[PDB]
């Protein structure tokens, strides 16, 4: 009654951490493959179903990597600009994102545990899965579409309300991240309508595997920022307010997301160094671009470095290291996402090597690329939204947390963080020692006896996050069970964060506000960047026969 | 404080970024560097040069495996490798050192890996379609090829062996 | 207030593990070359 769009929001929370839930649990049992310890029998014990090492790692993939960051996305960039504009969001359109990715999951689901579509959550072709897989997870990307749709039209309808206004801070983020985006998720849409679903169902025989993984990549690297984006909101936008201080700049917030819109697809030739039939060349213009996607990411670490300093000082921050001890270690909200951002400097050390190119050739398809994004997404994204409940479930719920959930919460989260770090230098090192990435290498013992060191730190890795994964789940399950509402700080607003204005707050800020423009800026460097390659191969295409081996 | 840090803030932000900017600039002229340098030929040639999968080992250069090392040049020999359902053939492949390799690569089933351990060449196998990597072995001895791209259940067993001679 | 010296050095360790990721790799990939 009185916000139907709270429960929309949770509903998308809810079955997005039944995800990662489920996914998580083949990460210990791979974490220990890599340690060359064979945890596999055991995992055929508590999952009979569980055929192959790569079936695991399809679903682990698939739900944590693809559903459960989506789902956080469809939440968190629809809910906050409504709620931040006061007013509603199409119910109609808003039950059609969370029924589409319900279903379009199921039926995508069926054919993965029955073991027939064992083919990883990159699905290149020849390799062929169940027509299902296909096409769930096809409907499950477009529920985005509408999303997109639901947040472009609330932004339509304050724009009527109040003429000549500047959009609001929150708003402004998610209707260029919905933007970006809709132009991003082409590539796969493009690839499953044309190539994926027609070649299941029987329709052709074929498909050619340089443009099927030309186009998945197209989409492959934005997808990645529309993961990333989400916990850089509310880093910006909640976390300052979180650590008892403010955001120093507004316009550095809005030129971040303003640089995302604009760079975040035209860059996904960054996965294809190795590949065959691509000229250096159009490699070395989408070498340099990926660099230039990582300055946005530079600015966040200054403004949020600063914002959280500046709120330490107003804590009684003392000396160089003296503002971190003042921010507020006890809130698990703010802990959380805080752990993940210094995990994110190395991760963002190593996506930057990946990027250059030739030095690609050093570390493309080892371990060294698990390590890397796990310190991205199962570090900052997922740790984000682990914290991101600490403040926002009282929200949707109006029920309380008490004393030793909270103490559970950092506890949880430390340790979260402590084995992803441990993980890191295992696969990393094992990387540089040339061990393959998407290998059930446990199975074959003898086989890296140069790694003998780095292997013992994911099992380390394995136990450690093993505990921390049921430690968490443990606490989620024990929230949902108890039953008291208390729905005063149900009504009670988000904590958002107090801004900083200036004189010139108003130049750049409006600039940036030109939105229609840069969104066929956007449009214009995809067709530069990908028209020419994509023209060149169409009229060559080479299908090739569908392939199962699993 | 506060209306202070403003004024200062956006002072130290642009000369981050100004920073920024440059340290990336350095990369890229480092990265050029690689690229005019002998050690580019890792890189995949870009002109597509398409095949037929099926018919790959009875017609086609990846038939008769004996016939895989084909002198090229003066100092260049082609090795016609192949990459199929968990092995690679020819095994092993036996290359002069201090001659320049042109492996010609290619795929009669999936997507596989050419990661020769000890060198820069890691390449992605694709079927209908030939990967032309160069390479210039510079030490004798054994190398080994490890397959990394999932290519089915038996992806982990898949390795090949190169000998460079003496 | 008066100057960032915290964030400052924050982004100065990402700086230094940036060069130290970027120049640790250059200097494999130019033994494997
Ligand atoms: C969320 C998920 C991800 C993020 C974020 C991400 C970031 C980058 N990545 Fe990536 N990536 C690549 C390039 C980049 C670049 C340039 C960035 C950049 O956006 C990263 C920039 C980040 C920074 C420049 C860090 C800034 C630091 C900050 C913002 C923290 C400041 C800290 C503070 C303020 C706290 C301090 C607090 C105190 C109290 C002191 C490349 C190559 O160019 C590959 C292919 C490798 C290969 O060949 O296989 C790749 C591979 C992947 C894969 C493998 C996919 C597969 O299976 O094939 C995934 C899933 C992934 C995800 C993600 N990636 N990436
Ligand atoms: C319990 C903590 C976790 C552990 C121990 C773990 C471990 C691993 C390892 C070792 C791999 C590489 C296996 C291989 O390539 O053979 C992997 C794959 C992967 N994981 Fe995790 N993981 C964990 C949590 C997560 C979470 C929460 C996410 C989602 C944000 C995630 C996303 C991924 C992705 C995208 C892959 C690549 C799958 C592929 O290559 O097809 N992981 N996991
Ligand atoms: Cu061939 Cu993995
Ligand atoms: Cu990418
Ligand atoms: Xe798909
Ligand atoms: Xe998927
Ligand atoms: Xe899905
Ligand atoms: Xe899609
Ligand atoms: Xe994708
Ligand atoms: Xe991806
Ligand atoms: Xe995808």
């Amino acid at each position: 009654e009185a916000y139907p769009e709270k429960k929309a929001t949770l509903y998308f929370l809810v079955l997005g951490f039944l995800a990662l839930i489920v996914g998580s649990l083949f990460g210990p049992f791979q974490a220990l493959n890599y340690g060359n310890v064979d945890a596999y029998p055991l995992l055929k014990r508590l999952l009979p179903f569980v055929q192959s090492y790569y079936q695991g790692l399809t679903l682990h993939g698939v739900l944590n990597a693809i559903v459960f960051t989506q789902l956080f996305a469809q939440a968190i960039m629809v809910y906050l600009p409504a709620r931040e504009l006061n007013m509603r969001p199409n119910m109609g359109l808003m039950w059609l994102s969370w029924w589409m990715a319900f279903i379009g999951l199921v039926v995508a689901a069926l054919p993965l545990l029955a073991n027939e579509a064992t083919v990883l959550y990159t699905f290149y072709p020849p390799l062929k899965g169940h027509w299902a897989f296909y096409l769930g997870a096809s409907v499950f990307v477009l529920s985005t579409w509408v999303s997109i749709y639901i947040v472009l039209d609330l932004w339509r309808r304050w724009k009527a309300a109040n003429p000549g206004k500047v959009t609001p801070l929150v708003t402004y983020m998610a209707v260029v991240f919905w933007l970006m985006w809709f132009l991003a998720s082409l590539g796969l849409v493009l690839e499953a309508v044309l190539f994926l679903l027609p070649w299941s169902f029987g329709l052709v025989e074929g498909v050619d595997p340089l443009v099927a993984r030309t186009l998945f990549w197209w989409t492959g690297h934005p997808i990645v920022y529309f993961w990333l984006l989400p916990a850089y909101a509310i880093i910006y936008t909640i976390l300052p307010k979180q650590a008892g201080g403010r955001l120093v700049s507004d316009p550095m917030a809005r030129l971040a997301f303003l640089l995302f819109l604009l760079l975040s697809t035209p860059v996904g030739f960054h996965h294809q160094f190795a590949d065959p039939g691509i000229d250096p060349t159009w490699k070395m213009i989408h070498s340099v671009l990926t660099l230039f996607v990582a300055v946005p990411s530079l600015m966040t670490a200054f403004t949020v470095a600063a914002s959280l300093e500046f709120a330490g000082r107003l804590r009684g921050g003392r000396g160089l290291f003296g503002w971190i001890r003042a921010l507020p270690w006890d809130n698990p909200a703010f802990v959380a996402p805080v752990l993940g951002l210094l995990g994110f400097i190395p991760g963002g050390a190593g996506g930057i090597v990946n990027a250059s190119f030739t030095l690609d050739y050093v570390v493309h398809n080892t371990a060294w690329v698990p390590g890397h994004f796990h310190l991205q997404v199962a570090s900052l994204v997922t740790l984000t939204a682990m914290g991101s409940l600490y403040w926002l479930l009282p929200n949707l719920t109006g029920k309380p947390i008490s004393d030793a959930q909270r103490r559970l919460g950092l506890a949880v989260v430390w340790l979260w963080f402590l084995g992803m770090m441990i993980m890191a230098v295992g696969l990393h090192w094992a990387g540089l020692l040339n061990v393959p990435r998407r290998a059930y290498i446990a199975q074959v013992p003898d086989a890296y006896p140069h790694a003998a060191v780095p292997m013992v730190f994911n099992v380390l890795a394995g136990i450690v996050l093993l505990v921390a994964l049921l430690l968490f789940i443990y606490g989620l399950f024990s929230v949902l069970l108890s039953r008291e509402r208390k729905p005063e700080l149900a009504e009670a607003p988000l904590p958002f964060a107090e801004v900083i204005s200036g004189p010139e707050d108003r130049r750049l800020v409006l600039a940036m506000d030109r939105i229609g423009f840069w969104f066929a800026v956007a449009a214009i460097l995809v067709v530069l960047a990908y028209g020419p390659t994509l023209v060149q191969l169409f009229g060559h295409l080479n299908p090739v026969p569908g392939w199962r081996l699993w | 404080d506060q209306h202070k840090a403003h004024k200062a803030i956006l002072a130290y932000e642009k000369g981050w970024l100004a920073f920024s900017l440059a340290m990336l600039f350095v990369f890229i002229a480092l990265i050029a560097y690689t690229l005019a340098t002998h050690t580019a030929g890792v890189i995949p040639a870009g002109k597509l040069e398409r095949v037929d999968p099926t018919t790959v080992r009875q017609e086609g250069p990846w038939a008769d495996p004996a016939q895989a090392v084909v002198q090229t040049g003066p100092n260049q020999y082609t090795v016609y490798v192949l990459a199929f359902a968990f092995g690679y053939q020819p095994n092993p492949i036996e290359v002069p050192q201090g001659a320049e390799i042109v492996f010609k690569i290619t795929s009669p089933d999936v997507i596989h890996g050419f990661h020769v351990e000890g060198t820069n060449i890691n390449v992605e196998v694709l079927p209908g379609e030939v990967s032309t990597v160069r390479y210039t072995f510079k030490r004798p001895g054994e190398y080994r090829i490890i397959c990394n791209q999932y290519c089915g259940l038996g992806h982990q067993n898949m390795f090949g062996t190169i000998v460079v001679k003496e | 207030e008066e100057k960032p010296k915290g964030a400052l050095a924050v982004i100065l360790v990402l700086t230094l593990t940036i060069l130290v990721f970027w120049l640790g790799v250059y200097a494999v990939f130019f033994a494997r070359g």
